[PDB]
């Protein structure tokens, strides 16, 4: 379930609650509007599958039923202090954060990393995710470190400026058009490209072709290795050889 | 429980989480605001709460209390009031737990009020100081480090730095809890062993085993019967 | 002011603060290879000197108008400065101490003549409007000697003319990685070092074409090499300057941050309670 | 064998024990052989001729420069760019106009 | 939309916003830097960036009461070959108000060859 | 509001009152709506370029001040600023 | 004003206030860089902004009881006389220090004098 704004909820219940001549509270929104979200977003979970077959009568025994929630805030100036905002922060799980300078500079979509996290973290994700996804969130923060000695030139290091490379290709890496989803084969694919090195030598404007070219290589020539991806999310030293030999594959062969 | 004669713990989630609720209440009542928006009765409801946990004659409440700092402001009410109350402030910090140091207690932020000769005696309390002298030192010597190398260092300076890297191992403890993730059996340290450890390590007994001895091993007679296979 | 854009400035800081510690570790860096520069130009000149001792304090001690010694009527100083800022005051500090000793001299009536490398410099003593005969500049982090022989060969000619009777480098000195101190050294006439040794009977050179014209070239070449490790080591003094001062100008940063916070935060609380006021006495 | 050392300015661009070089003189072509009698003398811009120790001839070449030679050790200290009195003159009114502005 | 504007007016606007932010971050610590300790990376950036941000400027025949010039018009077609013009073509030939309030790019390069 | 209703406005600043521009108009913030067409034309043609030299000048002077630094026709530009200001 | 207290008495206080507001305006660059990247004659404005500062300090009859140090009466053909010769740089050689708490400029040169 996705809340389009449960900022626009919040204004209206306020406006609702001094028409009804309620006690106003901070930035004049009533006392209780903290459980207003409270109760609504905690709906959301995973039941295991005792409730389910209670519930329902033993009609239905095995399964755990769920629902997750994505609601959307919309802050000003970034403003993270005002009362709803850190309301709903104090109630989820976790934030996706954008970025509108960000967005400005062309990272579409503007996921700010760092101050953006997910506390459930590993455990939701498929094992080959789970494997591959640890190098990319440490690439990206040696990258913020090493922002500073990016604009004044990097002549004056060797070891960062090969870990400012690599951050660098990461962070043109995670860019995508708005409309194009991945499925958990192509994500995988692309992140192991990336982490075991098969895209230094590659330059930034050809990264963006390198993707479209080696999806459109593995989508021609090894569908089974994908469809099997895609069904399991496992990983092996038989599937990390598979992967090995299709990028070995690729920069032998193809023009991208 | 304290009444049964016992002594007692008792842990609070989160305590802003208790002022906001009062702040609910009180503007769901009516009355009127104070300060940046709190109840005006917010430091008589931390009060009522607070000064029920303390020792008694018969048995005593110990409390160990989660705090959230709005807006990282340290002068906001809720801060403010909740401070006035406490002995003791242990920080954890990502940074200490990147290093593979557990728990990651910051020894440098984390205090206690307790830390007097008159209360705590002359033993213990040189020992900590000189323990946080010796890390403030250290972070000192590694921004060095980080722009000029280790060829700047005196040899005063590489003792230094010896110890303090054989001190920060030397903080690292396995729990009982934690059997589970390491393997290695849990320990309690008492007091009087971590004094003569740190004691030690900072008088430059020990200098001659190495600093991976002292980590997750225990008291400092377990640190050297490790290192004797190391 | 205003807490929005009180925001704004702690953020414009805090972004200041960060690209001035790169600046503190690069200029560590760039110390290190200009101080290996500077070692490798030591044994070219401390050579040519036991050659120059075996000729000039040896028996054969021709007298050439660059080894001899006479009354001062011109001074001259050839003068080392900086193309970049942010060094702190490496500069004026040398400035300072040579104006003090142009000034000793000119009172004993001796006009003073100035060479520069260099552009802060050349700035500083057009501004004071000081007697500049030649100059050269923009040689940046790459030093070169042979960028080098148009001043000197201009302050030698006016030398070995009779017209300057003696002639000083002006360079500050890297005397340590925490430390450098400016200086003022005469380099013509050649001044007496100690230089002794008598092995030479052993081994006594053979002079091709002649004694003398050897002689030339070769003090031509040292006071040549002298000026160029004048030069480096005064941008090794410069590197470790503005490592130094980015040390300080990122602490203060950091201690701006810390109280334009406070005045934030202040403001933040102001306005929450004044709103809510409005609002609470505006109802009924 | 002889210790020879190739020097400039800047930079040092040789070194090592040798069995003989051929040097440009300034008044002709010399080859050092092992344990040479003293020598001084400027060398003229070319290539200069190395066979180091154990015989791996090689081709240097120096822009000019002084040659100095005594018993158990030998120098050349070279120059960088070719030296002449119409080149440094050049290099020197270069700085006097400078000066002016 | 590069859909709805087709891809040489949408990549055009878009390279124009990117490297507007980018100077945006530049020009504060240029104030401490001045230009001498910029990068030459940054030199190139800067320059189409400045040159970027006065072609933008236009006359309009509402407000020749306040300028005195004719108001102009422009194309869609003829300020995307300009922006585009600068964003490859790079012509830093011309002065920095050549640029500026010249309308067309036919005028902007008349205008470098006036002065 | 004040701001709102009317047909310009004249900013008179204290730090510039303080540093002898008296009086202490800020060119940058006020606005006049009318335009020239409330001048007359020998005055028009002038001011003209007078209130854009001004906004120019008073922005070069921050940015070159603290670069400390010179080119030739942001010099010549500069002291004209400061002479008309 | 120049008609209620004279020509001199006017130059002379917006001399004072010039300086003064001059020295606020280069607080912030002294305060991030220090001061060794000032201009050579911003140095100059900030040594007479700070002699000014310190020479508008009085030692008063009825701080005696504070300070110990005796008091002073100032009348104007003299103060003005004082600020006039030191923002014209005629007291310029002085140090900072011979400025705090003394009448009149001759108590400044006298305490110079002493260190």
């Amino acid at each position: 379930i996705i809340y389009d704004d449960l900022s626009k909820q919040a204004v209206a219940y306020r406006q609702i609650s001094l028409l009804l001549r309620r006690p106003p509270g901070r930035e004049a929104f009533p006392g209780d509007v903290f459980y207003l979200h409270s109760r609504l977003l905690e709906r959301a979970a995973r039941v295991n599958a005792e409730y389910v077959e209670a519930f329902t009568k033993g009609e239905v025994k095995g399964k755990t039923g769920s629902l997750t929630a994505l609601p959307i805030i919309e802050t000003q100036a970034g403003d993270v202090s005002a009362f709803v905002p850190t309301n709903v922060i104090s109630i989820t799980d976790g934030q996706i954060f954008l970025e509108t300078n960000l967005f400005n500079a062309g990272i579409r979509p503007a996921v700010n990393p760092g101050i953006s996290v997910s506390r459930v973290g590993g455990a939701a994700q498929t094992k080959i995710m789970k494997k591959l996804s640890g190098g990319i969130r440490t690439a990206l923060a040696q990258y913020r470190e090493l922002a500073a000695f990016s604009q004044f030139a990097s002549d004056l290091d060797d070891a960062t400026r090969k870990q400012l490379d690599h951050g660098q290709k990461v962070t043109e890496l995670l860019k995508q058009k708005q409309y194009a989803p991945m499925s958990v084969a192509q994500q995988s694919l692309v992140l192991f490209a990336a982490e075991r090195g098969y895209l230094a030598d590659v330059e930034l404007s050809k990264i963006g072709s390198f993707e479209a070219a080696l999806l459109a290589y593995v989508d021609r020539d090894h569908a089974p290795l994908m469809q099997e991806i895609n069904q399991t999310g496992g990983y092996n030293d038989e599937i990390e050889g598979k992967l090995k030999g299709i990028l070995d594959s690729f920069k032998a062969t193809q023009s991208w | 429980f304290r009444d049964e004669g016992r002594d007692v713990l008792l842990f609070v989630d989160n305590i802003y989480r208790y002022t906001l609720a009062g702040t609910e209440v009180s503007a769901l009542l009516g009355r009127m605001p104070s300060a940046v928006g709190y109840q005006p009765t917010l430091a008589e409801e931390m009060g009522v709460l607070q000064e029920r946990i303390t020792s008694t004659k018969t048995g005593s409440i110990t409390s160990v209390q989660a705090v959230y700092v709005p807006a990282d402001d340290l002068t906001d009410p809720s801060p403010a009031t909740t401070f006035a109350h406490l002995d003791a402030t242990v920080v954890l910090s990502r940074q200490i737990a990147s290093l593979g140091i557990y728990p990651a207690v910051d020894p440098l932020d984390s205090t206690s009020r307790q830390l007097d000769p008159l209360v705590v005696g002359q033993e213990h309390y040189d020992t900590a100081r000189g323990v946080q002298s010796i890390l403030q030192r250290y972070q000192e010597l590694k921004d060095i480090i980080a722009i000029l190398g280790m060829d700047e260092l005196s040899e005063e300076d590489k003792l230094v730095v010896a110890r303090a890297r054989k001190i920060q191992r030397f903080l690292s403890q396995p729990f009982f809890v934690a059997e589970v993730f390491t393997g290695s059996p849990g320990k309690y340290v008492s007091l009087k062993d971590t004094i003569r450890g740190f004691k030690g390590i900072m008088e430059g007994e020990y200098d001659h085993l190495p600093e991976q001895a002292f980590y997750m091993v225990g008291s400092i007679e377990e640190a050297v019967e490790k290192a004797k296979k190391l | 002011a205003g807490a929005k854009d009180i925001r704004s400035k702690i953020a414009s800081v805090q972004n200041t603060q960060k690209i001035t510690k790169a600046m503190e570790m690069v200029a560590a860096s760039k110390m290190r290879k200009s101080q290996d520069r500077m070692a490798a130009s030591r044994p070219y000149a401390e050579t040519m000197r036991k050659v120059i001792g075996h000729l000039a304090h040896g028996n054969l001690e021709y007298k050439h108008p660059y080894l001899e010694d006479r009354d001062v009527k011109r001074v001259g100083y050839l003068v080392v400065s900086t193309d970049r800022g942010l060094a702190g005051g490496l500069n004026i500090n040398l400035f300072k101490k040579l104006l003090a000793e142009m000034k000793t001299w000119t009172d004993k009536g001796v006009q003073a003549d100035l060479a520069m490398i260099g552009s802060k410099g050349v700035s500083f003593f057009n501004s004071v409007g000081g007697n500049v005969v030649a100059q050269v500049t923009g040689m940046g982090d790459n030093p070169s000697l042979s960028e080098l022989i148009g001043p000197v060969k201009v302050m030698l000619q006016a030398y070995d003319e009779g017209r300057l009777d003696k002639l000083y480098i002006v360079s500050n000195k890297f005397i340590n990685t925490m430390s450098q101190v400016p200086t003022i050294s005469q380099l013509l006439p050649l001044p007496a070092s100690d230089d002794d040794d008598l092995k030479h009977k052993s081994w006594d050179y053979l002079y091709e074409p002649d004694p003398k014209a050897l002689l030339d070239t070769l003090l031509r070449r040292y006071v040549e090499s002298q000026v160029y490790q004048g030069v480096v080591e005064n941008l090794a003094s410069e590197q470790a300057a503005r490592m130094v001062a980015m040390k300080a100008a990122t602490d203060n940063g950091g201690s701006l941050i810390k109280e334009l916070q406070l005045v934030y935060n202040k403001a933040r609380q102001a306005s929450i309670t004044q709103e809510l006021t409005e609002i609470v006495s505006g109802a009924a | 064998t002889y210790h020879l050392d190739v020097v400039s300015a800047e930079q040092q661009m040789f070194s090592g024990l040798v069995e003989k070089i051929q040097v440009t003189g300034s008044e002709g072509e010399l080859g050092i052989y092992p344990g040479h009698a003293p020598l001084l003398t400027a060398i003229k811009p070319g290539m200069i001729r190395i066979v180091k120790q154990h015989g791996h001839e090689e081709f240097i070449y120096l822009s000019g420069g002084i040659l100095e030679v005594q018993p158990g050790n030998v120098t050349v200290l070279a120059d960088t760019a070719i030296r002449g009195q119409d080149l440094d003159e050049a290099r020197a009114m270069e700085a006097k106009r400078k000066a002016e502005e």
